[PDB]
RNA sequence: UAACGCGUUAAGCGCGCCGCCUGGGGAGUACGGCCGCAAGGCUGAAACUCAAAGGAAUUGACGGGGGCCCGCACAAGCGGUGGAGCAUGUGGUUUAAUUCGAAGCAACGCGAAGAACCUUACCAGGCCUUGACAUGCUAGGGAACCCGGGUGAAAGCCUGGGGUGCCCCGCGAGGGGAGCCCUAGCACAGGUGCUGCAUGGCCGUCGUCAGCUCGUGCCGUGAGGUGUUGGGUUAAGUCCCGCAACGAGCGCAACCCCCGCCGUUAGUUGCCAGCGGUUCGGCCGGGCACUCUAACGGGACUGCCCGCGAAAGCGGGAGGAAGGAGGGGACGACGUCUGGUCAGCAUGGCCCUUACGGCCUGGGCGACACACGUGCUACAAUGCCCACUACAAAGCGAUGCCACCCGGCAACGGGGAGCUAAUCGCAAAAAGGUGGGCCCAGUUCGGAUUGGGGUCUGCAACCCGACCCCAUGAAGCCGGAAUCGCUAGUAAUCGCGGAUCAG
């Protein structure tokens, strides 16, 4: 029971929110449902072109669904289809006129959320669970970054003890708010178990 | 949140009177929020995210 | 540019209140297989990192073994604490007749026949630098009659 | 030298000679021999049994060891708890069931920010079996869907009628097909069943305590040390001086929010200072001065003076709204607790599948010889009651808040205006002020308990709602041993709003 979730905390001073939009009370607490079943399924169809973040900004039947996406293309789809299929289905669960357009996370290796999944994949694959870490952490720093940090926990391994891996290069000052700090976190599912990854980027003082 | 009582909680009831809430979320029937739809766990959760559009944390 | 070969790799504790913390070291050999050898020891909390502060530790302690024909110019015992060395130098076809430790250190110096006992202590840490000490401590007809004609050397030679 | 240490008083470098050691326990025991007046001594085993016994040094922990420092920790206070009655939670016991977890601080008005049915996981009874929910599959019957009867506590069970859409082939009768439905059968769904000692997440905690560590260098055979220690300073591993150290990371601080002073921009639904008109209401003109509202800014740095100090900094003063972190917030380091939670969610593994799944109606969670925890209201005169009269903030509300009129002792009901709200409303703020009453009394203190008559919500107030009015008017006269909180706008005291919510 320790640490601040470090995007809340930064939340409105050095880092914006993942919806944008205004509801009166009648109106917000369907317009929220409406959100969370959208980025529940862009979330479980498109795993496979790691997914950073879903943006929704919203007029009067109006959706401006911003995907954030490090395999553009997947999303896209050859010939342009897939993304007519989405755009479809989206205004099916919706029934609004949905408006998907889609955005290349140019460097994955400075997006937490994917870091994080980087890794997870990775431990479920059955990889070595300290490496994987050091490695990843690495390649964070190695582009541009100014601090980088990942937490490994569950049973590391196969391991009857649950216990804890991470690793840290720069800093990565969870208490500064004016730092520009990208958090995310994974879960691994395996065979043993679940393990949770998270993933602290150091980004930028502002 | 037993999965039936989540579809039981939808279903427009004998009486106007056994209208209950659960979290749109987790279905937890207890500390949920008019407003969000949402429990007293998912609404931390959620608001962290960043996914609570203007909802900010207090501080005064 | 050298081989590197390990020695032994150790964990060890340290206390806090709540719990045991630990640290690791790591005695590693560099050698040319030409008479030239260094030994490091080097500890850090990681196992790999230890080992890279070990190699780096090595090279800066390096010590010109005179190699003989494959051997060691003459025989030769040294004391390291609790732990001794002896070194004799064989003949061709021999190999390098040694313990665990020292094995390592004279293989990679270059020697390839020798023979050799340790006696005292065994510990590996103190082996190995009696070891090193030993070889660092090596001399020559040539070497040795430089120090004692010395002193109006070169009338004879 | 293993180190501790030794170091011309050697434990260094050597020679001579003597004594002694050869794993721990058994054991300085047994046996034998010698000495002794005796007590007993000297000499001295093994069987057996263990896998160590040991020495020095390192980190830590602990000490009824020392030193310095801090926290409402003690002290100094102010007010309480423990007693009473009641509200809640809990232990226990009881029960057909009193679902389950929480268990020293860190469980006990805690999960529960809303248990009459629902919730609801427990119990009894009546019900369903591809299932209340997902994606399917094989075979037949069907458009989907809509309405009515029987039985029943409901659920369910049985049954009657209306209805023929869409896609392809065909002139047509019509065959095929998508979707949805029913019946049978199969994958399966469902499980708040177990394991928080298989876990994720999140949280409590030591502790907003000032610590926890790393790179390189250096010391040491090494575990490890150094730095981080010492002296001064600080809320602070905060800084200063010192030093085999020089830095760095997580922490402290700072960047963010609220309050205190002023600025610029802004004039409505807010504001009224001089002025015009007034039904005396800022009501109307008009104006934004002021109040305010709320978005950006300025302002404080030990900067100035005196005194002490190598320095850091400390004490005191001046100007200033504010002075040495101005007050409060958010912010919890490496780790500890095998801490908490499988009953929020997620999840490995084990377990059930006409039953541990699901529907319903009723009951239970509210039981009461008792015990504790947290709190409310009191025991009264620095009070109580009645009337008249002032001064808030923060929120909330167009399925709602409900002004004002009417009936009614009143709860409330009927009628009805404004308000998606700086406008309309909830809204009376209560303590306070003025007047009058009571006069030390179980009382005009206290308001339990019960009798009676109503109101509202709700399908339904027996178990088990709140509210109004009449009558009843219990304990209690300041609480034993113990024990809690708080260091200034704090404690004490007085009202107000909100979340959950038909209530
Ligand atoms: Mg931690
Ligand atoms: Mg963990
Ligand atoms: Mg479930
Ligand atoms: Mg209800
Ligand atoms: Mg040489
Ligand atoms: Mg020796
Ligand atoms: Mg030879
Ligand atoms: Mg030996
Ligand atoms: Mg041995
Ligand atoms: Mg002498
Ligand atoms: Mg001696
Ligand atoms: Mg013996
Ligand atoms: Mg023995
Ligand atoms: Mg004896
Ligand atoms: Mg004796
Ligand atoms: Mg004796
Ligand atoms: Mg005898
Ligand atoms: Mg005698
Ligand atoms: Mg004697
Ligand atoms: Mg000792
Ligand atoms: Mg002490
Ligand atoms: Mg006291
Ligand atoms: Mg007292
Ligand atoms: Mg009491
Ligand atoms: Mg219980
Ligand atoms: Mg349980
Ligand atoms: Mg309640
Ligand atoms: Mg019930
Ligand atoms: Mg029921
Ligand atoms: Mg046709
Ligand atoms: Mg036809
Ligand atoms: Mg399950
Ligand atoms: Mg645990
Ligand atoms: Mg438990
Ligand atoms: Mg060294
Ligand atoms: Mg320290
Ligand atoms: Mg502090
Ligand atoms: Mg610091
Ligand atoms: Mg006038
Ligand atoms: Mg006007
Ligand atoms: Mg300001
Ligand atoms: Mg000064
Ligand atoms: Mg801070
Ligand atoms: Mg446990
Ligand atoms: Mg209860
Ligand atoms: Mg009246
Ligand atoms: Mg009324
Ligand atoms: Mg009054
Ligand atoms: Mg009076
Ligand atoms: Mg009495
Ligand atoms: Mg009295
Ligand atoms: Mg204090
Ligand atoms: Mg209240
Ligand atoms: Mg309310
Ligand atoms: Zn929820």
């Amino acid at each position: 029971g320790n640490k601040i979730h470090p995007i809340g905390f930064r939340l409105g001073i050095t880092r914006d929110w993942e919806s944008r939009w205004y509801a009166g009370k009648k109106q917000y607490r369907h317009l929220l449902l409406e959100d969370q079943r959208i980025r529940g399924l862009l979330e479980k169809e498109l795993y496979s072109a790691g997914l950073a973040r879903v943006d929704i900004e919203r007029a009067a039947d109006n959706v401006a669904v911003t995907v954030h996406v490090a395999k553009p293309g997947v999303v896209i789809g050859r010939g342009g289809e897939r993304i007519r299929v989405l755009r479809e289905e989206l205004a099916k669960l919706t029934g609004k006129n949905v408006a998907l357009n889609v955005q290349e996370v140019q460097n994955p290796n400075l997006s937490a959320p994917l870091v994080a999944q980087r890794v997870a994949e990775q431990i479920e694959r059955r990889f070595a669970v300290r490496r994987a870490i050091k490695q990843a952490v690495q390649r964070v720093m190695e582009s541009g970054a100014k601090g980088a940090k990942v937490i490994v926990s569950g049973r590391i391994g196969g391991a009857e003890q649950a216990r804890t891996e991470w690793a840290a290069q720069g800093r990565v000052p969870l208490h500064t708010l004016r730092a520009n700090i990208d958090y995310g976190f994974a879960l691994a599912r395996t065979t043993y178990g679940v393990l949770g990854v998270k993933a602290y980027i150091f980004l930028g003082e502002v | 949140a037993r999965k039936a009582l989540i579809e039981k909680a939808k279903r427009t009831p004998k009486f106007k009177v056994r209208a209950y809430t659960r979290c749109v979320r987790c279905g937890r029937a207890r500390s949920v929020y008019r407003f969000f739809g949402l429990c007293r766990i998912c609404l931390r959760e959620l608001a962290h995210k960043g996914q609570l559009p203007g909802v900010r944390k207090a501080s005064w | 540019d050298f081989e590197e070969k390990m020695i032994l790799i150790r964990r060890t504790a340290r206390m806090q209140a709540g719990g045991r913390r630990f640290r690791f070291g790591a005695l590693v050999v560099v050698g040319d297989r030409q008479g030239r050898v260094g030994l490091g020891f080097g500890k850090a909390p990681e196992v790999p990192l230890a080992v890279q502060k070990a190699g780096y530790y090595a090279r800066r302690n390096m010590v010109e073994v005179p190699l003989q024909n494959g051997t060691i110019p003459h025989e030769i015992e040294v004391e390291f604490g609790a732990s001794k060395i002896v070194l004799k130098p064989a003949a061709p076809g021999t190999g390098v007749i040694a313990g665990a430790v020292p094995r390592a250190i004279l293989e990679l110096a270059g020697v390839t026949d020798i023979l050799t006992k340790e006696l005292g202590s065994r510990n590996p840490i103190n082996i190995a630098y009696a070891t090193m000490e030993a070889l660092r401590q090596l001399r020559t007809k040539a070497d040795v009659e430089r120090l004692r004609k010395g002193e109006a050397h070169a009338q004879a030679q």
